[PDB]
């Protein structure tokens, strides 16, 4: 019984991990812009 | 360096001075030896975790395990000293003076 | 040292996909299949360039595809999708396996109204190939020229001239 | 922050119960009514030291649930059994050397 | 065969706890090598995608690499669905 | 000790040393020292008496302190270079800490006080291990980290050791204390040449080990631990008195014996580096060692000290101790100088 | 809102401990052909209140201790740690959701032995110190099997998170694949909590007072309840319906109640182990089997292809 | 501020060390180490080391320090001496606290200090990583690698522990 359920749980983890992989490109694009915007903003106050 | 490193190194120095400045009890000196291990464990763990050195994450565990085995040997010597003299005073361990 | 070159605040502006994580999770499997091509192009750019400044335009296309993808769901399957991601959102772990009834309704709606086929288990974790016009970076690390190696000793090994030559020893 | 608050509450309440347990009205007006070898067996030392060494071994087995997720399962299973077998050999050595006896 | 059988009966009568311990430890060492399912544990562990699958630049001579996740090229998890 | 256990404990002393010698990771070097110290303690304790317990405790405290300092050096090195490779260290404070730790492990002056006391308090066979095999691992680390050692520090340790070893041995009648102070003096030569030519460090270490093993083995053969007890050898085993004489003269660095070769070679390397005062000071100071070696030859071989009547009973029994490799070691200890050019195998 | 939640854990824990004293006395009574408390309140329902008030207004006779700080420290540590053991328990939602909750409980429980040791030092009597050391030796000895048994179970669960035990047992209680470990786990908790037939602190001193006595007692009985709540989660996993979490809380409470009653049942049924005999039950019986079952439970998921997920 | 939690914990860390390093009665010295261990675990916790933090509690405090206290009660001190009663202990204790307070005060006033070596005082958070979004604990991945990568480490570690058992039985037989 534990073997059958654990195999199913491994399949459920793969499905959950693949949803993350589908979203990682969008999240990475967002993260890049947020980081660059933050650095740019610090550069204006540094100039002042 | 980072501010935390100031105090971790200070803790190691404090325990090293405690270790090198004996009083009477051997157990008090063995505690200082463990103090140095604990500060080494923290300093190593901080460095390894902050740098994201992934495979080095096991190193503090190995340090802990081996130094605890060292401490077990140290305690066993202390009880044998205590069985001989009835205390763990270092002043009793002066036969090899001559 | 030089000045860290940064793009302008306006060079970073773009329409943002302002939906919650449960909404993205509910659409993740269809989104992976539908927007794969611009997504993989962006991720290829990021891993080759190792510089977020060099893939901003590719990142804007990732956003555009995501918006158009969610505009198609909104036009056609707004109600089955809303019921589905609302079921995901209740769970503290956002579990797929607690929402199979609602997933089936959403899945059946996109297939009929858009022809969207949910990718199979294992598909979205495949390594795929991307055709890009972008040139391949040549020195992505900005490495300097490596030091020249030490001159290499070579020839035929001969006996030491007159032996060890150690003080008086003749061998 | 939550864990800190829970810990602070648990031991603060424990402290309050202890102090009030010591200082309650009593209604009385009159006056109220070193570092040697303790005589304790070496056997009890060996239990504590034996516990420590086994505890250090347990620390090494704790990562096993995570280690079973590796693709290098052949190596992982061999090393898990090696460590546990060595733990068993340790017990067998203490046992056959009368380290687990309480007589004498 | 018999002197060993006469040995086992003695330890089974005198030390059943130790006989069970050694029996279980032996099965823990032996059975993994005999089991036909052991090979699947390796495959399932490798099929779990913890990090992003970085795509390959297409140079025109990779016919075994899918262009789309829903293409028929690349590893399949059909074996896992049945398992 | 159960003989099988003794063997396994001895094999673990060796394994700890070998791990230090083959390791490329500082953590594994540290483990080798910890494993080695764990296994050595039982052989120091094996005769169960207060002196042995005091010796093991003093040894444990010294070695555990040194190993903590070594770990500290490793961790500082990690913070300032982000790697664990056994090689030059990348921080001067790490280099000092590791050098001091290895000096404590070697029993070099001014960290020497434990060597005479621990050696006195343990059996001869245990003292043989302590003064020979136990020098291998710390020396093998110095061999690798020397490009980053502070020259003034290492040469100060060398000079102090030669002085303290020479002076300390002048006042000893116990054989185990003589060998201890002799060991301190010889460690000074090994480290003095390390900054200039580590191969001569290996040569001096190897010849030191051979000669030291020969002395301990000859002491064990007759169960002698004091000068006066050794002075009875002439009336029991005259051949032994001659072998002791040759070995002591060799240990004194007299030509044409083997023990001259390390001093000869070390002086050569130092002069090639325009170091003239230090080698000359070293060679003259080593005459202190020669003095208390000669004193032993006088009471052992070159004169006949008084005997006892019960000694006659010993005439009727043969030596039964193993004396393993003694014939080979005594020949190497004395007759190797004509083969000096062979040192190049150590390159 | 979170402080409300903390109080709504602490106060019911202390009330449940109070009324476990009543339940233990009445269950023991009826197994002894008598009634137990039935005068102080209807069916003895006020007996715990009378006992609590009595103890706290009792004279706090503490002999001049050899260490004032360690006399106070021991009860604070005991009670403080006992309550801390409850904060990661999923019922079905934990107060604090720890990724390594199982490991947190193991680490905190290992600290509870200091209260035994410190109370021994503070007693200022070598006889009580020797009694403390015997209790410490028993406690740490059975910590060895509890940790190894727990590790063996988690090899089927896949993580150290306590709520993942709920998921692991969605189809079947873990007591079915692991009843040999459940047997030794259960007996180990008895010995861990110094419960009969392992109540050798009480028996040996036969052969503290007022509020400070009451506090050590409260901590002991809080630990007893928590151990049995842990056992139910570890081996008798209740199903969780996210839309009706109170059905989980009812079913899981009944299992924990029954397990706690079995502690009282066992206390009524057997004589006491000798000290050397409960030491042999651990080192020469449980530990060999636990080690062998630990080897088996590492191999089993690998050989069956039943390795659980990490997440 | 909670932005200085790591620094504050490290201040208590040092105070615990000056506590037992001044070497009062081994009973109180043991208490100082226990407090330092717990504070040290908190420091490791705030750097993302949950497992390593809990190992200090499980093994260092629940394991080694328990055996230290156990052994102290048996073969060293059965009843503590009054804390700070000896002048040498008090002088050492006060001296370490005075040194520590000066470091803390100066590093907080200037947000940096040069005690032998130069340190920054802006807060430890400044050096933290800014890009984590993986579906696992990296510390857990590293420690789990002991069984795939660290075969050699397991062999020598397991061997040393077994030898520790054999050795301590030899030492104590007497
Ligand atoms: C079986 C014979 C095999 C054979 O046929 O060929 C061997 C040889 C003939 O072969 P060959 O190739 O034609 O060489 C003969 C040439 O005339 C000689 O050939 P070469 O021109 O190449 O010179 C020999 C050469 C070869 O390389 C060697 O180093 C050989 C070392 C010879 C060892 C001599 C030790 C005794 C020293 C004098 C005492 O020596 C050197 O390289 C430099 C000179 C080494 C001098 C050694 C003395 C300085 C060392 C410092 C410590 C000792 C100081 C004196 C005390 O016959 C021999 O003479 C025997 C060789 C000597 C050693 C073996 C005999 C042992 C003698 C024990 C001496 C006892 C001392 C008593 C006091
Ligand atoms: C070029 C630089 C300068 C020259 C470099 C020289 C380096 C040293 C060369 C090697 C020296 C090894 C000793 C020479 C062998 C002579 C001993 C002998 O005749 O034993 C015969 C031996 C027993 O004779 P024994 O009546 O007990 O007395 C002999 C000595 O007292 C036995 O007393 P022991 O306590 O001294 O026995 C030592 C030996 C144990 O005794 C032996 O069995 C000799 C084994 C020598 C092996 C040959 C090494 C060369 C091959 C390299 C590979 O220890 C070993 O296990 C060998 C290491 O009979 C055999 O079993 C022969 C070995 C069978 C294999
Ligand atoms: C007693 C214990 C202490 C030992 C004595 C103290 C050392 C005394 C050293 C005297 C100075 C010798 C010296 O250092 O010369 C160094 C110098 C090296 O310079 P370099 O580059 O090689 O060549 C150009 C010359 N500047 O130039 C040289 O190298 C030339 C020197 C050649 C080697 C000199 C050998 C030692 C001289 C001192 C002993 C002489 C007196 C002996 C008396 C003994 C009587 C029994
Ligand atoms: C090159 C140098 C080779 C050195 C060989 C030395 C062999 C030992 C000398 C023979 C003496 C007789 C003997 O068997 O050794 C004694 C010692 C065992 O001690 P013992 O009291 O005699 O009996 C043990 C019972 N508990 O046995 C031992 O423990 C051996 C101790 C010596 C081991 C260290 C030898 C020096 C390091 C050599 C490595 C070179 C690199
Ligand atoms: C030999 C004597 C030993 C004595 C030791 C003491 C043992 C006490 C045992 C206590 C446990 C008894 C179980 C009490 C049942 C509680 C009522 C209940 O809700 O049962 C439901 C249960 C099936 O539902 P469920 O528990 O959720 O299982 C699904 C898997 N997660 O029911 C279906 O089975
Ligand atoms: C389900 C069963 C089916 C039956 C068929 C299965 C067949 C395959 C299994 C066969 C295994 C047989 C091996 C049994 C070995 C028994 C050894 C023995 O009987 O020794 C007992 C004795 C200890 O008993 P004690 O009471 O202390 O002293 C005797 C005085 N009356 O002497 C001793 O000192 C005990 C030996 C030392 C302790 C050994 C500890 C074992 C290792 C612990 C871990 C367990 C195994 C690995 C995990
Ligand atoms: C002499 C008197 C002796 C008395 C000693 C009694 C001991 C009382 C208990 C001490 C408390 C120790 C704290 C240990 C908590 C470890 C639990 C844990 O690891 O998780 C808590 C939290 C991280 O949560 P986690 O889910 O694991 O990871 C983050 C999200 N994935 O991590 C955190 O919340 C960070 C909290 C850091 C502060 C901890 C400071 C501990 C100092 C105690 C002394
Ligand atoms: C099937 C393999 C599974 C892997 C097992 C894992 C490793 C476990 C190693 C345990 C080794 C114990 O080895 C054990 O040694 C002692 C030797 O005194 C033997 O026991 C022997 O001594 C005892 C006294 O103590 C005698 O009463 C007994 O008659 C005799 O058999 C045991 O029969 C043997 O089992
Ligand atoms: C005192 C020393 C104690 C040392 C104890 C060491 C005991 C080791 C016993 C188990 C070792 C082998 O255990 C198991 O064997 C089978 C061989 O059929 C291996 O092989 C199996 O898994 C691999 C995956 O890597 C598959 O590719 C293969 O098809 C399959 O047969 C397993 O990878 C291994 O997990
Ligand atoms: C015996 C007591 C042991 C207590 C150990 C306490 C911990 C020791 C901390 C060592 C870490 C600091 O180590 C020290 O760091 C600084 C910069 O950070 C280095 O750098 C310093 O000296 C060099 C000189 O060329 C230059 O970089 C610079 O002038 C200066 O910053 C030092 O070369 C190094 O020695
Ligand atoms: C849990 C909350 C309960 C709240 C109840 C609040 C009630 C407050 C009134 C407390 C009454 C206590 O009553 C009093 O208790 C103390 C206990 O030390 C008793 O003992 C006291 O008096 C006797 C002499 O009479 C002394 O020898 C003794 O040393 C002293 O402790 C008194 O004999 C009793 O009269
Ligand atoms: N480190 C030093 N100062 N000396 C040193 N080893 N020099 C290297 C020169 C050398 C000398 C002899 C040989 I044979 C070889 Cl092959 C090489
Ligand atoms: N062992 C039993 N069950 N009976 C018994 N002697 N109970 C002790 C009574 C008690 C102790 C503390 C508290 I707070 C409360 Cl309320 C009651």
């Amino acid at each position: 019984s534990m073997m059958k359920w654990n195999r199913e749980r491994r399949r459920l983890q793969i499905e959950d991990f693949e949803a993350r992989i589908a979203l990682m490109p969008l999240l990475q694009a967002e993260k890049d812009r947020r980081v660059l915007q933050m650095l740019r903003e610090n550069l204006e106050e540094e100039a002042t | 360096m980072s501010m935390v490193y100031m105090n971790i190194m200070m803790a190691f120095t404090v325990s090293l001075v405690g270790l090198l400045m004996y009083r009477s009890h051997l157990m008090s000196s063995l505690l200082c030896l463990e103090g140095m291990m604990l500060s080494l464990f923290v300093m190593a763990a901080l460095t390894i975790l902050n740098s994201h050195f992934t495979l080095a994450s096991m190193m503090p565990i190995i340090l802990l395990v081996f130094a605890a085995c060292e401490a077990a040997l140290g305690l066993s010597l202390l009880v044998m000293v205590s069985n001989t003299y009835g205390t763990d005073y270092v002043q009793n361990l002066n036969l090899l003076q001559c | 040292p030089g000045i860290v070159e940064l793009p302008s605040l306006e060079d970073l502006k773009v329409q943002e996909v302002k939906v919650s994580s449960s909404v993205l999770k509910a659409a993740a499997h269809h989104y992976g299949a539908q927007c794969d091509k611009p997504n993989k192009e962006f991720m290829l750019c990021r891993w080759e360039e190792k510089d977020p400044r060099r893939c901003l335009e590719e990142g804007k296309l990732v956003n555009q595809c995501a918006l158009e993808f969610f505009r198609q769901i909104k036009r056609h399957c707004a109600e089955p999708f809303t019921e589905y991601w609302t079921c995901i959102d209740y769970s503290g772990l956002q579990l797929f396996r607690r929402c199979r009834k609602q997933q089936a309704q959403f899945d059946e709606c996109v297939l009929d109204k858009l022809g969207w086929v949910r990718p199979d288990l294992g598909d979205l974790s495949k390594v795929t190939k991307v055709k890009t016009d972008r040139p391949l970076p040549e020195n992505p690390y900005h490495s300097r020229a490596r030091p020249e190696p030490n001159p290499e000793v070579e020839g035929d090994l001969k006996p030491a001239r007159h032996g060890s030559r150690l003080f008086f020893w003749t061998m | 922050m939550n864990l800190m608050l829970a810990l602070l509450t648990n031991f603060t309440l424990a402290t309050l119960l202890v102090i009030i347990a010591f200082w309650l009205p009593q209604l009385n007006v009159y006056s109220e009514k070193g570092s040697a070898r303790l005589p304790f067996s070496m056997k009890f030392f060996l239990v504590a030291i034996t516990f420590l060494l086994f505890d250090l071994e347990i620390a090494l087995l704790l990562p096993l649930p995570w280690a079973s997720q590796t693709a290098n399962l052949n190596t992982m299973l061999t090393m898990a059994l090696f460590l546990i077998i060595l733990l068993a050999v340790s017990l067998a050595y203490e046992w056959t050397q009368k380290g687990l006896e309480w007589t004498e | 065969a018999e002197r060993v059988a006469a040995f086992l009966k003695n330890v089974w009568a005198k030390e059943p706890v130790l006989v069970a311990s050694f029996a279980i430890a032996g099965l823990a060492v032996i059975l993994p090598t005999l089991s036909p399912y052991t090979k699947y544990s390796l495959m399932i562990n490798r099929a779990t995608p913890y990090n992003y699958p970085v795509p390959l630049r297409d140079d025109g001579n990779m016919p075994d690499v899918p262009s789309h996740p829903q293409d028929p090229q690349g590893p399949s998890l059909e074996w896992l669905k049945r398992l | 000790m159960n003989p099988i256990i003794f063997i396994i404990i001895l094999l673990t002393i060796m394994l700890g040393t070998i791990i230090v010698m083959i390791s490329s990771h500082w953590l594994l070097v540290w483990i080798g020292f910890e494993m080695n110290m764990l296994a050595i303690i039982p052989i120091m304790m094996k005769n169960h008496n207060p002196r042995a317990t005091e010796a093991s405790t003093k040894y444990f405290l010294t070695q555990s302190t040194a190993s903590m300092l070594l770990m500290m050096a490793v961790i500082i090195n990690l913070m300032f270079s982000g790697q664990w490779t056994v090689m030059k260290l990348f921080n001067p404070m790490a280099s000092m800490l590791m050098t001091m730790a290895l000096a404590m492990k070697l029993g070099m002056a001014p960290f020497h006080f434990w060597v005479p006391e621990v050696t006195q308090g343990i059996p001869l066979s245990s003292g043989l291990i302590l003064l020979t095999w136990q020098k291998l691992a710390p020396m093998s680390v110095l061999y690798q980290i020397f490009p980053s050692i502070n020259l003034n520090l290492i040469l100060t340790l060398s000079v102090l050791s030669i002085l303290i070893g020479g002076w300390g041995g002048l006042n000893q009648t116990q054989l185990r204390k003589i060998m201890a102070y002799s060991s301190i003096a010889h460690m000074g030569w090994m480290t003095a040449v390390l900054p200039y030519n580590p191969t001569m460090t290996l040569l001096n270490l190897i010849i030191y080990i051979i000669m030291t093993s020969t002395m301990f083995t000859m002491f064990m053969a007759n169960s002698t631990t004091t000068t006066l007890s050794l002075s009875h050898t002439w009336n029991k085993t005259p051949i032994m008195t001659v072998l002791i004489l040759a070995t002591l003269l060799s240990m004194g660095g007299l030509p044409p014996l083997s023990g001259f070769m390390p001093k000869w070679m070390i002086i050569q390397e130092m002069t090639k580096n325009n170091s003239i005062i230090l080698p000359t000071f070293m060679a003259i100071t080593a005459l202190l060692n020669l003095y208390f070696y000669m004193r032993l030859t006088y009471s052992t071989t070159l004169t006949m000290f008084p005997s006892t009547n019960n000694m006659k009973m010993k005439w009727q029994f043969p030596l039964m101790k193993k004396m393993t490799f003694l014939p080979t070691m005594v020949v190497l200890s004395t007759m190797m100088l004509p083969l000096t050019p062979m040192l190049s195998v150590l390159e | 809102m979170f402080m409300i939640n903390i109080l709504m854990l602490i106060i019911p824990i202390l009330l449940a401990v109070a009324f476990l004293t009543l339940v233990e006395r009445k269950v023991l009574g009826y197994m002894q052909l008598r009634k137990g408390p039935n005068v102080v309140g209807p069916y003895g329902l006020l007996q715990p209140i009378a006992d609590a008030i009595k103890l706290f207004i009792k004279e706090p006779l503490r002999p001049a201790t050899s260490s004032a700080s360690m006399f106070i420290l021991a009860p604070i540590m005991a009670l403080g740690l006992a309550l801390t053991m409850w904060i990661p328990l999923p019922m079905p939602y934990p107060l604090i959701n720890m990724n390594l909750g199982v490991l947190f409980m193991l680490a905190m429980s290992s600290l509870a032995v200091y209260s035994i040791l410190w109370s021994g030092w503070a007693s200022n009597s070598k006889y009580a110190l020797i009694g403390a050391l015997r209790a410490v030796a028993q406690t740490i000895s059975y910590e060895v099997t509890l940790a190894i048994i727990l590790l063996s179970v988690l090899l089927m669960s896949g993580s150290f998170t306590l709520s993942t035990l709920i998921t692991t047992q969605e189809q079947m209680w873990l007591i079915l694949p692991a009843w040999p470990l459940a047997m030794m786990w259960f007996i180990s908790t008895l010995a861990e909590t110094n419960r009969a037939p392992f109540d050798l602190t009480e028996g040996e001193s036969e052969l503290y007072a007022a509020g400070p006595f009451a506090l050590f007692f409260m901590a002991e009985y809080a630990n007893i309840i928590m151990m049995n709540i842990f056992t139910a989660i570890l081996f008798l996993g209740t199903s969780h319906n996210p839309h009706m979490p109170e059905l989980y809380t009812i079913n899981f409470t009944i299992k924990s109640l029954l397990l706690t009653m079995s502690f009282l049942w066992i206390r009524a049924s057997y004589p006491r182990f000798r000290y050397d005999q409960l030491m042999h039950l651990l080192w020469k019986n449980f530990l060999p089997l636990t080690l062998a079952l630990c080897m088996w439970h590492v191999s089993l998921p690998i050989l069956t292809s039943g390795i659980p997920p990490q997440t | 501020m909670m932005l200085y939690i790591v620094f504050i914990l490290s201040v208590i860390f040092v105070m615990g060390f000056v506590g037992f390093s001044s070497k009062p009665s081994p009973i109180y010295g043991g208490l100082g180490l226990i407090v330092s261990g717990g504070v040290g675990c908190g420091i490791v916790l705030n750097f993302g080391g949950s497992f390593l933090g809990l190992m200090v509690f499980l093994i260092y405090l629940g394991g080694m320090m328990v055996v230290f206290g156990y052994t102290t009660a048996m073969a060293t001190e059965q009843y503590p001496e009054i804390w700070l009663s000896n002048k040498a202990v008090l002088g050492a204790f006060v001296t370490g606290l005075l040194m520590e307070f000066f470091m803390v005060y100066y590093v907080l006033k200037d947000k940096e200090v040069e005690v032998v070596f130069e340190f920054n005082g802006l807060g430890d958070w400044v050096i933290y990583d800014t890009g984590d979004s993986g579906f696992f604990s990296e510390e857990a991945m590293g420690i789990a690698a002991l069984y795939s990568y660290g075969t050699w480490l397991v062999i020598v570690t397991g061997w040393s522990l077994l030898i520790g058992v054999v050795v301590i039985m030899e030492i104590t037989r007497g």
